């Protein structure tokens, strides 16, 4: 609706080569606006443990330290069972 | 290495603006936050091609990235 | 970490039709006496839109867990067309096979499902009217998605659930 919710971390030369990494060879024009909601999604729940750790120690900025627990906390994905 | 730096650097500040007034980010919290979202995306999108291939398609389409979500059992 | 890990589950009859249950053999270790239920749960998923299509379909409840290498078979009905949004019947969808412990969800896995009519001429020409009978589904059984999750068994985090 407006300005500040179509702001955009991500360009779509960009997006066209994430997906080209992950071995896509087609889009449809309506995956850039699904990719871009997936990462706000992605992005908003890291934050959200990286400022928690960053409040209660108290720091004057979020350190890599915080952020790199915060990913920590995110699920992995495996391809088989056992790993 | 794959996505600007600068403007991602914008989004994340913006979304830092909802669960905290002026906090900043050290230029290495940035970028630790950049790199794993590369690697989320490419392979957010090795399981979105998997899907089409598995479709016997070779256009992704949003349908494609809402099920790979649920496949890696995202907690909706 | 886990108390309860999968070791493997295969995938025993596919291709199938539609309407063919779902047939698989479940292999877990359990490594000492736990309190609680483990739930195993196999979740169709129905629509790419919303999890308002998920459909359940088979919940296997088990309690006390036994010590060691389990290993099960079972046979989960399919799941109902008429709940199918019509416009995504015939399409890939995805199931979900999860364990939980005391209600705690730690492992997840995940198989793409194609879904095809098995003949030429309604493959180029579906009909309005979707036919049931010939849809036959694929599981893509060489390519499970795992997922894991932290949860705690019988018992130090600093920033708990």
């Amino acid at each position: 609706k407006v300005l500040r919710d179509n702001i955009q971390g991500i360009t779509k030369p960009a997006i066209r080569r994430l997906a080209r990494r992950g071995g896509v060879k087609r889009i449809s024009g309506l995956i850039y606006e699904e990719t871009r909601g997936v990462l706000k999604v992605f992005l908003e729940n890291v934050i959200r443990d990286a400022v928690t750790y960053t409040e209660h120690a108290k720091r004057k900025t979020v350190t890599a330290m915080d952020v790199v627990y915060a990913l920590k906390r995110q699920p992995r994905t495996l391809y088989g069972f056992g790993g | 290495a794959l996505i600007r730096k600068l403007p991602f650097q914008r989004l994340v500040r913006e979304i830092a603006q909802d669960f905290k007034t002026d906090l900043r980010f050290q230029s290495s919290a940035v970028m630790a936050l950049q790199e794993a979202s590369e690697a989320y995306l490419v392979a957010l999108f090795e399981d979105t091609n998997l899907c089409a291939i598995h479709a016997k398609r070779v256009t992704i389409m949003p349908k494609d990235i809402q099920l790979a979500r649920r496949i890696r059992g995202e907690r909706a | 970490s886990s108390i309860v890990s999968l070791l493997g589950i295969k995938v025993l009859n596919n291709p199938a039709k539609f309407t063919d249950p779902y047939e698989f053999e479940i292999t877990f270790e359990c490594l000492e006496s736990l309190k609680h239920d483990l739930e195993w749960k196999l979740t169709y998923v129905g629509s790419s839109r919303s999890l308002d299509h998920d459909q359940e379909l088979d919940s296997i409840l088990v309690g006390p867990v036994p010590v060691g290498v389990n290993k099960f078979v079972f046979s989960a009905d399919p799941p109902s067309a008429e709940l199918i949004p019509a416009s995504e019947l015939v399409s890939v969808t995805v199931i979900l096979l999860s364990c939980s412990y005391d209600g705690r969800e730690f492992v997840r896995v995940g198989y793409y499902v194609n879904n095809e009519y098995d003949e030429e001429e309604l493959r180029e020409n579906p009909p309005a009217k979707v036919q049931v009978d010939h849809i036959v589904r694929n599981i893509l059984a060489e390519k499970p998605r795992v997922t894991r999750f932290n949860i705690v068994w019988d018992n130090g985090d600093l920033y708990p659930p």
